[PDB]
């Protein structure tokens, strides 16, 4: 299906206040994917600059 | 005197048949109640051809309506001239043919099949002189390609003399309007092939291609095609119904045009057509309507005659004409167009003349062909077959009527002889 | 002529049923009160009785009493026969087990007896539409329990389904998982089509085209009538190409257990946008192949279509079907597989769609409902299949369950058959 | 008998032939709708030259009319005379040529040439005996410039031995409405050098001069430039149309006005012309309307004849006239201006005599000169397109259509090799 | 047929586009709800909907709600459709990197997508008119993201383009040079035909002729869309030399680069001054070749004219237009390259200019609009590259475009490429 890097993005309708997970910005639309084992948020224009799932959720379990 | 005996099969031959009904009785000055109101005593002369007379001067068409599913016969009966058909000559059931091929042809309507030919035997005896069958019925779906099959070939076993001339709409790639039609397109041909004398092969692409590109109708509905399919239906049994110079049976024409058994798959047509918004500038004299009738663009099959060539051609005309004229351009045509006519028939053209043309027209001519390159419309279908049954899809729906594979195998290969023999002689 | 069988059970089930209804109602003219005020446009699904009543041809059952509390107090409490509308005593508390083995045992006997009753009126039945959810505890265990004898006494009669199916994010049990995953065996072995529907999707279709920033379930069941009106107008209603309930499975399913296809409508669209486009043969056709439009939270890019049924209604003349269909296929982003060259089933309906007064979804003179057998749904059951296996490693929550007289093995059974199944849209994608 | 087969490329070839059928079909008394009312049985003794007839004793033109948009097409359609074209001949696209040849010839349209042939094809199939062709454009710009020659090139190719006489608005430095001008008269005329039999070069201001000093109009309009352009067009074919003493069929004109194959550009002229406050003054005898004729003012090019000598001239008088009056005059010009004409030619003058003048006139004379002088309008162009080729300006318009700057040499060699040979004998 | 997309972008481009399509409205009968009360003349930018209504052909985009929503609240909120009105949620800062790097890349999926559902409506698309300003952030980086996306999607197709260009002495922004230098990729790599215009020379024009002593930027925008009516004007209406889109740039464009023609309209005059003057086909001619009347604050006389474009329009006839540029070219003023003989390029409109009621401009039975490349306009960039060379010396103000993903050496890369295209504007001018 898609692995850009290696997991899911799914739409998911974002709200408040939230930041992507490379940038380190602020989202702005009401739009936003979600890797459900990384469990991170992106803009939707970073999805191939993220490192590997491997990375991310080993990283996230600090 | 020379009777036909008419019968439509699922919905789009029941709907060009109620068009084909439409059309003769305008033309026999018949009124929707059955009553007859023409102008000449020639309308009255031949009305026995396709109508029975009844008490009261009424005439009711000799047509047998099936179709398994009652939705169809309702939208008949309740048309612009459902009142005109005979109530006993209704036999149909309740399950739908769901689009199968063997549904049809070996549980559901093999019941039914029963009922039909014994109405069919009725308006037989009822007949003078019996000439021969005329069908209606789509090779695609499963009501008109499996029960008309079946039906063609109890007829055929019953009357093997009399001529058997089948009309069909049979699919093509672009404009398909059901998932498993190659299917019941190999399974019903496989029969086509063998049992009636004369098939019209007719296609939805090519009517919409003159309904755009001639006609210039911004918005043509399947009335329109039934209306120029059923055009063709009343001028190919014109001989037979009126008086004229040259006068050709359809055995006649059988005779003429099918040189060996099995290649007898026509490729109909019509001249004159014209948008309305031109028509005024138009002349309707013989050279115009011989060149339009030859054209490409004007054949009821997707098939480009460029890429064959004709066996035998048939020209029915209507109308007051010279017939020093009509041979001179059935000669320049063959003639200037010889690379796209068999070399060893000395003479390809087949031509007959009648003095009553259509209403409102004062000539037609009725275009018939027997050419090599609709082995492409053969082809074409046994290509979509061969991606499907390589696969065994959609086959579970088939077997499940006891249907087996050996004959999905059997229809391909009788399908691979049938185009083999188109391609072998162009 | 030409009858067919509504089965609602489950709340979400009822509910929709209780849309449906109101949606026919409207349809056919026929007064919420069962009258009809001045064809045999209704013989399908309303039976006619000699004080001019129209009583529907539905079924309503429940093991706890409160929707069907409801119905029969609400608007359309003089519509339904009043012992059609079954009630029992315990709520199956979101349980497979209850629903198939212990409580729903008690009232099947009841529910098949009024089954038989409906059926012995109709002269030409053609199939059931049976109304349910996947999560719910009555809604996998009583609908399993009812086709498993459906099956048997009704065998040959097609068998439709319209089932509400676990969504990515938005979820309201724990044990959805585990409620769908003992669902599979009936939907697989004892069905014929059913339709898969999430909640999301639409909430995502309504936030976009309806406009509407926040809507309730009765949005959700305006929009599921309309499909199921769609698919039954050509059954009730003349038209061009009207496709039948058989012929509608045999276009649609390719292989015994692949027939699990995707819906979507269209033109989904607010009655203050609507005034500002044309909404042609092309545009509505070009919008049920976007993902944005599709009712279950997959990406279509993601697999190959394998049979697309197209049911225009309305003002709809075929020369346009041909050429939007011509348009859909020029498309490299519209894939489908090698071995089906034809694709695309055709009906032409000429009932405009209704409105409901009430609604929010606008007049059009046309519409078209799509409905695709396509791979891309496995990965719809890739997504729940992981959320059972993360449960079942602890043994999460089966007390519950072996408590009320299930096997354990019928889990694993279960886990094994949806890996056959997730296999299969795979193995036919090459 | 002797048919010719019209055709319209470009917005001034469509402008200048809609009026030049409004003009003639004035001569021949044909109403806006197509019906026939005029007087005399001389205007539909040979009605065929230009009209075929239809049902309804109607007459509709042998046009071809051909663009790259639909804008000129509405225009004429709604225009005055619009309604008597056949529908069908309306040929156009949709994206214009952008003042580019390469898009004219190449690109957009070579997808239209097999359209437009295909109905030149039917056209000329209905003639009897089909004389030659007779085309409208104009060199500057993209739709003419390139259409066309590309037409010109097809029709030479499938009928190599009948006439093609075009008529060209070609470009002048003073009144040059397009930046892009030299390079499309460079290529355009290396094309008109070796296909057509006849171009009749036409000038803007030769036309404005027309009207400002010898008409006298305040504000001519590009109307009036029709109108006088289309006076030629009709006098150059009025022998095949109508009887006279001396009858010259086109054929007849080209053997004796093409002394060499490729010195056929001719210089055409029309009289008489006076203001329409002066006709009561003038005398409009012979011996003045030949006065007018050979003024150097008359000539409807810019060049002025005086710096070069006179191959071959064509007097096409219309009238009732003397014959010994026209020789004496034709004589005397020939002599007393004898260093204006070739002395290798013993005679120089061809001239022929129509018995019927233009409705509203007593007598008229119309004007071909074959002349070395329109070596200055070749010469011209080509110093144009030296200015802009030398730096390859715009030449990347052209060249991303797929042109080469190969064919732009050649296309100035044959401009400077024509040059040289009008040059050569003068 | 002949149709042309609208985009526009900035605040700068909004307000001229409500400008233009108040100019367009009135000038083909339209009222501003988008009825016609009572010929295909505005079907190049209108689109018919069946119930009457005529819908402009536009997409409408800021990155900043205000303007946008004060469009959607004044008199034509009724004229567009409201889902190409597209506005998003923070403001581009006069930034070159937000519109191009941060924020505009959130919307450049919807506006590609408004603009390929209107191109898919039209029959016979032909090229973009693309309204911004250099000087803003969004008016610089929206565009260079935008005109990259449709140069590969419909690289075929024309892009005329429509500018403010910053002023010698007046502006209303520190940084402007630095977007006018970032955007000048995005004018020479994809773009065919860049119209130049800027406040001063308008405000000195509405000072001399006009006789308003100080005008607001409505006054500037309804003589801007005055212009670009006179463009369209041989596209709307029949004429005797009609000019196609395509002639127009094959007239105007020399070379690849060179693309960047001076626009100026005339007789621009108040309603007291012409009732003194005769204003003929001669005196407007001469009109547009004085240094007084360029919308470009540059003097002619310093640059080599190129190419000429005159679109004429009303009682205009081409004996007065030939002898009015036999003078033209009489003068020793009205210089030009000697390798283009032609020069001229000529259109002739039947359609007399239409006057805005509210509007402080005359009615005149004639107007031209002259179109001029030439080479004089390189001077306006000496200026501007000059302002950017002693700011980009100190790095002046650069932390605010590397903070938003914007790279440094783009700047420098920025200004290389300038130095090649005033280069060019100077080599041809030998
Ligand atoms: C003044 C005039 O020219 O009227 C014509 C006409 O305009 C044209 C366009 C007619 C017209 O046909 C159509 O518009 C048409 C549309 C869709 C499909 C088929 C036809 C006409 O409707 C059709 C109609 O034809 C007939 O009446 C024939 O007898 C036909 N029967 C019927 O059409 C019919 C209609 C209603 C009920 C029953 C019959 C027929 C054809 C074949 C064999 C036997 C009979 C005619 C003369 C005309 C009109 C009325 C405009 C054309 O039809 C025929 C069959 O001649 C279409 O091109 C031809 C050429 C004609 O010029
Ligand atoms: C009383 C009288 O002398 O009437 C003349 C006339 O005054 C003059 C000035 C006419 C007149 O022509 C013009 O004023 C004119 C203006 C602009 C462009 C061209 C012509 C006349 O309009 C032109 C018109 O000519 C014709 O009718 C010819 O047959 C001509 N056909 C048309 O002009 C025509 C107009 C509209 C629609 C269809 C045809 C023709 C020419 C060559 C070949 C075939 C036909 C005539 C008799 C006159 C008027 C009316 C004033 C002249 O025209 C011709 C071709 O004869 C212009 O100089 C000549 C000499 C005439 O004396
Ligand atoms: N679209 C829609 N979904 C509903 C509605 N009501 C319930 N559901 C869905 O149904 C799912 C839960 O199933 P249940 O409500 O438990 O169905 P049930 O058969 O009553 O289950 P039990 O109460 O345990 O018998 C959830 O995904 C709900 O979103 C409704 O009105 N509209
Ligand atoms: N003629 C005219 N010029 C305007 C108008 N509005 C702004 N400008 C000019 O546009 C230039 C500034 O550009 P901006 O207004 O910042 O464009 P922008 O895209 O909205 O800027 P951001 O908000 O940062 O995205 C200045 O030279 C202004 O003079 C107007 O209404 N008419
Ligand atoms: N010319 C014409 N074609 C039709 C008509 N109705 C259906 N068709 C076409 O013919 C084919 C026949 O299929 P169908 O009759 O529906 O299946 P069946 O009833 O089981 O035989 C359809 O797929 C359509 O493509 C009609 O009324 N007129
Ligand atoms: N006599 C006359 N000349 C015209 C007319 N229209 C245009 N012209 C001139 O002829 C030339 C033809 O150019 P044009 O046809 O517009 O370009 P094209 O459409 O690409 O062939 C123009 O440059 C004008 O100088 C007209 O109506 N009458
Ligand atoms: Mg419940
Ligand atoms: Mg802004
Ligand atoms: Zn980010
Ligand atoms: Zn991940």
């Amino acid at each position: 299906a898609r692995y850009t890097n290696g997991h899911l993005f799914t739409t998911i309708s974002v709200s408040g206040m939230t930041m992507c997970y490379a940038c380190n910005k602020s989202i702005t639309a009401k739009e936003a994917l979600i890797c459900p084992t990384c469990n991170v948020t992106i803009h939707n224009r970073c999805k191939d600059t993220l490192a590997n799932c491997t990375k991310v959720k080993q990283k996230q379990q600090k | 005197m020379r009777e036909i005996v008419h019968i439509q099969a699922g919905q789009c031959g029941n709907q060009i048949g109620a068009k084909f009904w439409e059309v003769i009785s305008d033309e026999h000055g018949i009124d929707p109640t059955g009553s007859y109101h023409g102008d000449s005593d020639l309308q009255l002369e031949r009305i026995n051809v396709y109508y029975n007379e009844a008490t009261g001067n009424k005439y009711v068409p000799r047509a047998i309506l099936v179709d398994l599913e009652p939705g169809t016969m309702d939208s008949v009966r309740s048309g612009p001239f459902g009142q005109i058909f005979r109530p006993d000559n209704f036999v149909f059931g309740q399950s739908g043919a769901g689009n199968n091929w063997a549904k049809g042809h070996y549980t559901e309507g093999a019941e039914l099949v029963d009922s039909v030919l014994d109405v069919v035997r009725k308006e037989s005896e009822s007949c003078d002189c019996l000439q021969g069958f005329q069908l209606t019925h789509s090779l695609g779906g499963g009501t008109g390609s499996g029960m008309g099959t079946l039906l063609i070939s109890k007829i055929r076993e019953e009357y093997p003399d009399r001529i058997m001339n089948t009309f069909s709409v049979m699919p093509s790639p672009k404009v398909s309007d059901t998932v498993v039609e190659p299917y019941n397109a190999t399974l019903s041909v496989h029969q086509l092939v063998e049992n009636t004398d004369e098939t019209y092969s007719i296609d939805n692409e090519a009517l919409y291609d003159i309904c755009f590109r001639t006609l210039k109708l911004t918005t043509p509905t399947y009335g329109d095609l039934n209306h120029l399919v059923s055009a063709t239906m009343s001028g190919v049994t014109t001989c037979l119904r009126f008086p004229g110079q040259l006068n050709a049976d359809l055995r006649k024409l059988a005779v003429n045009m099918v040189p060996f058994p099995r290649l007898h798959f026509f490729m109909p047509g019509f001249a004159p057509l014209t948008s309305r918004g031109s028509q005024q500038y138009r002349a309707l004299t013989v050279p115009e309507l011989t060149q339009q009738m030859f054209d490409s663009k004007n054949m009821m099959a997707a098939c480009d005659p460029r890429h064959g060539r004709y066996l035998t051609v048939a020209a029915i005309f209507r109308g007051r004409m010279s017939m020093k004229e009509v041979d001179e351009q059935m000669l320049n045509v063959q003639n200037k167009n010889s690379s796209y006519f068999v070399e060893w028939i000395p003479n390809n053209v087949k031509t007959a003349v009648c003095d009553i043309p259509p209403r409102g027209l004062k000539m037609s001519a009725t275009f018939i062909g027997n050419s090599t390159a609709i082995q492409e419309l053969f082809k074409r279908i046994s290509e979509q077959f061969t991606a499907m049954f390589r696969r065994k899809a959609f086959l579970h729906w088939y077997t499940g009527e006891g249907m087996d594979e050996m004959e999905f195998t059997e229809a391909e290969s009788n399908m691979n002889d049938l185009v083999s023999e188109y391609q072998q002689y162009q | 002529m030409r009858e067919c069988i509504s089965i609602h059970v489950g709340q979400a089930g009822v509910q929709i049923g209780n849309a449906c209804w109101e949606l026919y109602c409207l349809e056919h003219g026929i007064q919420p009160d069962g009258q009809m005020p001045s064809d045999d446009s209704f013989n399908t699904f309303f039976s006619e009785t000699g004080a001019g009543k129209h009583v529907p041809r539905a079924v309503f059952v429940d093991l706890e009493p409160t929707v069907i509390d409801e119905v029969r107090t609400g608007t359309y409490r003089q519509l339904f026969h009043p012992e059609q509308l079954i009630t029992g005593k315990e709520d199956a508390a979101n349980n497979y087990a209850r629903g198939h083995y212990t409580i729903g045992k008690e009232i099947i006997d009841l529910v098949l007896d009024r089954i038989r009753k409906l059926a012995d009126q109709c002269t030409g039945l053609q199939g059931f539409l049976v109304f349910h959810s996947f999560g719910g505890g009555t809604g996998s265990g009583f609908t399993s329990l009812l086709m498993e004898r459906l099956s048997v006494d009704y065998g040959k009669k097609s068998k439709l389904e319209f089932s509400i199916y676990p969504a990515p994010q938005v979820s309201t049990a724990v044990v959805e998982p585990y409620n769908s995953i003992l669902t599979t065996h009936t939907t697989l072995e004892h069905s014929d089509c059913a339709f898969m529907v999430d909640n999301e999707a639409i909430y995502d279709i309504c936030r976009r085209n309806l406009d509407i920033e926040r809507p309730t379930y009765t949005n959700l069941n305006r929009l599921i009538s309309q499909i199921v009106s769609s698919i039954t107008a050509s059954l009730r209603f003349d038209g061009a190409l009207n496709v039948d309930l058989t012929e509608f499975q045999t276009n649609l399913v390719p292989y015994p257990r692949i027939h699990f296809p995707l819906a979507t409508y269209a033109p989904v669209i607010s009655a203050e946008k609507a005034y500002h486009e044309q909404l042609s043969v092309a545009e509505i056709t070009n919008a049920c192949f976007e993902p944005a439009n599709q009712m279950v939270k997959c990406d279509p890019r993601h697999g190959k279509y394998m049979a697309c049924c197209l049911l225009y209604r309305g003002d709809v003349v075929p020369k346009d079907v041909n050429a939007a269909i011509a348009t859909i296929k020029t498309k490299r982003s519209i894939q489908f597989v090698d071995w089906c060259p034809t694709g695309f089933k055709v009906g032409i309906n000429y009932q405009p769609p209704t409105v409901v007064p009430g609604g929010d979804l606008a007049k059009v003179q046309r519409a078209v409902c799509m409905l695709s057998n396509t791979t891309a749904i496995a990965e719809a059951w890739a997504r729940l299949d992981h959320k059972f296996d993360l449960m079942y490693a602890k043994r999460a929550f089966v007390h519950w369950y072996v408590g009320e007289g299930m096997e354990e093995g019928e889990f694993s059974e279960a886990r094994e058959d949806m890996a056959a199944l997730e296999k299969d849209y795979e193995e036919v994608g090459v």
